[PDB]
């Protein structure tokens, strides 16, 4: 129904799925790197 | 949580993505500099001392 | 009154600086409200009225009583905005979202959009105190003679595509100000057309108009009178000419 | 006739490389101009009396 | 992860490629100048 | 959706070539990073 | 009445979603302030 | 408490969203910097001290 | 006291909402700051004193 | 009468919701002032 | 004394309420600060002393 | 008469609601002043 | 058979990445036990 | 998936596998040779 | 070889039923020798 952008729930779910894929990839990389930096030099 | 996808019924991908890139790169540079500011956590000088160089 | 704190460290100096902060706040209010007399209420791209009408409220109407019996102008008002409102706009939304452009559907120099936009000023000319027209051709302006500079009259008019289109004929002048606003062209096509002096660079051998190319010099809006020119025609002409710095650039050479 | 690449992928690849290298050339031009600016400044400073490099500090 | 090609439906690729060229060259000079500053990591 | 005028096929092609170049870049860069760890380590 | 063009139902849905997001934010924040109070109390 | 959703019959979600996003980011940055300037909560200096570096 | 719902027949909800939000936030900040600037109400200094850190 | 063109019913409604929000605010503030008073009084 | 509702026929109640609100907040802040200045009415210092904190 | 164009009926109702709020303010203020004279008098 | 090639590419890369996950876990584990 | 068309799936899978196995063996031998990282050496001493 | 998608699942499941047995025996052995000699 409401769309200030034109996208209907369908295109929205599609775009969201891909965006979240990218986000979880980014986050995986960052988690790996944080674990590493903890091993090498902890900060807590 | 089931319906977070409606965010793109509010915002446009183009401006959102410009924002995201800018903000993330800014944040990364900021934190890297934060670290390089400490005589510790400065990987460069740390390695310099560790290897006695 | 040295070392005299009313309370704490607060003396006349502190009181004065704080009073100034307060006066300044009121003053920013005043000015950013008086800058609202034109343009508000805020619109969407749909032409509607939007929820965000600013955090500063539009002020109370004042009145301008015009010279020469041209009437009363009230700002802010609906008549003011609706007169200067353009309609039949050749534009197409680039996206359903807001904050994105709107493309010109056709020829923009003609359709009056973008840098080539004009505003419906009133088809009555600009007047001096005496009520005589402000812009007269130098031939009706009794006593007007070139007191210096390069007299352009009779010089060819080179355009943005480096091609030539005509010869200057007459100079339109601001008599009360004693300066040249528009210059007229005797075009090859047998037509007369004005062009603002601020957009024409007088060389020794010619007049250069790097704004527009030659195809455009013919479709320039005309004047219903050859001795006067109204504010409307001025805006149309000036917009048309200035739009060539964007819409005739594929043609501009050198 | 020459310059004709039959393949679609190779045509796309040489185009994108051209675009990227164009941008990098712009950036290099800018960096080089900045460099010439600052370095010419320093050098012209070497032409100045010795009292230029002696001046007291404002501490700031 | 496989529907990332949809970014070229969002951004013109010509300009994106020019921009990446700029960004990467500038990042390179940034780090080289960072490293050059340090005597341990300077090579000249 | 297609804001830029491209279809799924054109976009697939362009992405293929882009990521080709990307993996080339990362290959060269990891090589050079290795050599530098050889020269002046930093961890 | 609606200063933005919404109806009560569009609003209610938007609000359920906003509430979901807000509660997620608050949840992570609570987790974190807890971990902190366990690691270096400020009270 | 049962008609808060009516706020969106008042404010536009685009603006509200951008505003609160900026607000939260700056708030977080300021709190983090505050701690970072108080050396008893500077996680970096602490971890240096706790781990003897 | 019973008719106070007419301040909505005199004012506009949008401006009042934003204004009073700004007001509450800046007030909260000023107050937290007044505390922090006093060693007997700085929860942070007090904490590092109480926990012997 | 209305300087903004609202009717008594929409206004009664707005005021209801505004008062509810205000009272929630005050309730949480009171929780906090009480906690603070128990932990470190000022009066 | 009873005719004082006629000042609403000279003044816009909107202007007046905004101006009264501002005046009131600023007066209050000013006074509370004139108090925080005097060591005898700084209720915070008073509490510190009373409670031996 | 009406510079702001309000008839007496509306002005009178507005002053009613106004005075109600005013006296509420003065009441809260008086209570606080009482408390504060009792806690630290100033006269 | 382009379709068949991507199908098995997925399997190959899938299992190989599971081995990579195993290897990283193992490296984290060694680093905990002994640093380098 | 261009590589699968270029070489029998078996050719690149068998080559890569042997290479990786050899690499693992070499790394392990390098760690065992060193007194430190000799998994056998650290454990016996620690228990004893 | 082609075989069948079913046949491939068939023996691959039998291959797992052997791999698992192998792993179980092996880990029992590893535990037992961890008991006797730790490393
Ligand atoms: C629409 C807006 C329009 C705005 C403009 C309107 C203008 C019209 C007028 C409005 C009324 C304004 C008020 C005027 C009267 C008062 C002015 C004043 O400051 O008098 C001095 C008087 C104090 O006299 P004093 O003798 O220096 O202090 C004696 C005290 O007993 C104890 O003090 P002390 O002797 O201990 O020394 C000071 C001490 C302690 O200082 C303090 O007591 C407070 C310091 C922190 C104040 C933080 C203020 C934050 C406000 C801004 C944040 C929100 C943003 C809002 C603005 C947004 C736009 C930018 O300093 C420290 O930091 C100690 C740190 C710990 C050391 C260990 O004011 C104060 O009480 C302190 C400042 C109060 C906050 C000012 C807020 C602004
Ligand atoms: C103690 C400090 C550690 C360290 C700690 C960490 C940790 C911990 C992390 C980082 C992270 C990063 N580190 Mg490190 N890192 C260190 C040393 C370095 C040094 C250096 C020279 O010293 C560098 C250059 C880097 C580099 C990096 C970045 C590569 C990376 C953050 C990415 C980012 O900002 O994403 C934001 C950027 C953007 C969103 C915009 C990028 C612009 C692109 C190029 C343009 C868009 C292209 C277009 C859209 C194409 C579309 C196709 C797409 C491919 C789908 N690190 C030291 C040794 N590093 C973080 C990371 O990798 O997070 C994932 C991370 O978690
Ligand atoms: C000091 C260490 C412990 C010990 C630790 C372990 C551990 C731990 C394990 C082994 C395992 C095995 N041990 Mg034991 N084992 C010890 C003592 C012995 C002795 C001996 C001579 O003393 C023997 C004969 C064996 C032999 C064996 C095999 C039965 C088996 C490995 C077979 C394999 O890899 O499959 C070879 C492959 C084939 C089947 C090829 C067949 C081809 C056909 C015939 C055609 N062990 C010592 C005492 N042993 C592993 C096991 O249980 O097997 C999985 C295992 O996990
Ligand atoms: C250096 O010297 C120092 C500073 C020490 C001392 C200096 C002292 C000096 C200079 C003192 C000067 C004092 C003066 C000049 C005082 C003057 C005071 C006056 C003129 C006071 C008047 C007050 C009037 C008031 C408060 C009236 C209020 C009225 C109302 C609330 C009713 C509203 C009115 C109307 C008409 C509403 C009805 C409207 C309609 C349309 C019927
Ligand atoms: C000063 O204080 C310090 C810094 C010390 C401490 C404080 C730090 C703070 C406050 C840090 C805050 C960090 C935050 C808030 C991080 C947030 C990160 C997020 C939200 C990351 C999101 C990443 C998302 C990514 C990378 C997504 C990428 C997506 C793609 C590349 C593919 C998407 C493809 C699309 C959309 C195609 C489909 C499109 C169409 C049109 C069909
Ligand atoms: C001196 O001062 C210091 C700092 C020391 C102390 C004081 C600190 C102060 C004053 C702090 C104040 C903090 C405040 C006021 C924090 C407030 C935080 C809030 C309200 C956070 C809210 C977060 C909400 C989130 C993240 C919501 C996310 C929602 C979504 C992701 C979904 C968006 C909506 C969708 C998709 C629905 C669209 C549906 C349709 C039909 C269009
Ligand atoms: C030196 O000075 C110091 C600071 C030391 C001492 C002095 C301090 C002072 C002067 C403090 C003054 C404080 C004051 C005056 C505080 C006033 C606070 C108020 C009035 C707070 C009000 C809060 C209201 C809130 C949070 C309302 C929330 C409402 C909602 C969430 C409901 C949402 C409304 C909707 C949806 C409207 C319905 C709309 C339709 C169309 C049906
Ligand atoms: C040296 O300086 C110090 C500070 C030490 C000494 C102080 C000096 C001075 C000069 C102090 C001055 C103090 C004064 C003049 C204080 C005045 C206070 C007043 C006049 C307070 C008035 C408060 C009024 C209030 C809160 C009114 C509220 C009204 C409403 C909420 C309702 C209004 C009507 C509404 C919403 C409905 C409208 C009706 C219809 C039918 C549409
Ligand atoms: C304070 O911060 C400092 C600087 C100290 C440290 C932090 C640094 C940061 C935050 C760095 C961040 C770097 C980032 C985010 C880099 C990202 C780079 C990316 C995504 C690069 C992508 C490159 C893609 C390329 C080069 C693709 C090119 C493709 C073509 C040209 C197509 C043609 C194909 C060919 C030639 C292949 C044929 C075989
Ligand atoms: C390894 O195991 C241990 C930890 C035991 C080893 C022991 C000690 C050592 C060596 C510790 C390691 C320290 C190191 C090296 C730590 C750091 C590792 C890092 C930073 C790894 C990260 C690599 C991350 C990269 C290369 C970043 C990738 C991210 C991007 C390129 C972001 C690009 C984002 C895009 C293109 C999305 C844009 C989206 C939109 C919508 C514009
Ligand atoms: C020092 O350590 C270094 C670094 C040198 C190396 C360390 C660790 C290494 C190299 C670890 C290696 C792990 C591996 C290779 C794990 C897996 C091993 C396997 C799969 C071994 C070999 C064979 C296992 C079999 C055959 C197990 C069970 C199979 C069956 C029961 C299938 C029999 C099939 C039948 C009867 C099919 C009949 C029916 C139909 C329809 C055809
Ligand atoms: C200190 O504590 C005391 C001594 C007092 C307490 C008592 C006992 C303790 C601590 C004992 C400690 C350790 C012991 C007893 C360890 C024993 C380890 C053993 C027995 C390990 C391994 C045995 C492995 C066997 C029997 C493996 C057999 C493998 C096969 C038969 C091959 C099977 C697979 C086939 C045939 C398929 C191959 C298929 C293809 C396609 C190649």
């Amino acid at each position: 129904d409401l769309s200030f952008t034109g996208l209907s729930d369908e295109q929205a779910q599609e775009l969201h799925s891909v965006y979240m894929s990218g986000l979880w990839l980014f986050v995986t990389i960052a988690v790996i790197a944080h674990i590493a930096v903890y091993i090498w030099r902890p900060w807590l | 949580m089931s319906k977070f996808y409606k965010i793109w019924q509010v915002f446009d991908p183009r401006r959102v993505f410009v924002a995201q890139g800018v903000f993330l790169f800014l944040l990364a540079v900021m934190i890297h500099l934060i670290l390089l500011s400490k005589p510790d956590y400065n990987w460069l000088d740390v390695g310099t001392a560790k290897y006695g160089r | 009154m040295v070392g005299v704190n009313f309370f704490g460290d607060f003396d006349l100096a502190s009181l004065a600086i704080w009073s100034f902060w307060g006066f300044l706040a009121f003053l920013i209010y005043y000015l950013q409200t008086e800058n609202m007399r034109e343009g508000y209420p805020l619109e969407m791209e749909d032409g509607s009225v939007a929820p965000n009408q600013g955090l500063f409220p539009v002020p109370k109407p004042k009145t301008f009583k015009l010279p020469n019996g041209r009437g009363e102008i009230v700002m802010p008002s609906a008549e003011n905005e609706a007169a200067h409102r353009r309609n039949d706009l050749a534009l197409a939304r680039t996206s359903v979202s807001e904050g994105f452009p709107h493309a010109p559907t056709g020829n923009a120099l003609v359709d009056g959009v973008g840098p080539a936009s004009w505003v419906p000023r009133r088809d009555e000319p600009e007047l001096d105190a005496h009520g005589h027209n402000k812009i007269m051709p130098m031939a009706l302006a009794k006593g007007f003679n070139v007191t210096a500079g390069r007299d352009p009259r009779g010089l060819p008019v080179q355009a943005a595509d480096l091609e030539v289109v005509g010869r200057v004929s007459e100079l339109w002048v601001d008599v009360p100000e004693q300066m040249v606003r528009y210059l007229e062209i005797d075009l090859n096509s047998g037509k007369k057309r004005l062009v603002p002096m601020t957009l024409a660079k007088i060389w020794a051998d010619r007049v250069r108009v790097n704004a527009i190319a030659s195809d455009s010099f013919e479709n320039i809006p005309a004047t219903r009178s050859a001795s006067e020119v109204t504010k409307l025609e001025e805006d149309k002409i000036s917009g048309y000419v200035a739009g060539g710095w964007l819409y005739d650039a594929d043609k501009r050479k050198r | 006739n020459y310059s004709h690449e039959p393949n679609a992928v190779i045509n796309l690849r040489v185009w994108a490389l051209g675009q990227m290298v164009w941008g990098a050339f712009l950036a290099a031009v800018g960096v080089v101009v900045v460099i010439c600016l600052l370095v010419g400044t320093y050098l012209a400073g070497l032409l100045l009396p010795e009292q230029s490099k002696q001046a007291p500090s404002p501490y700031g």
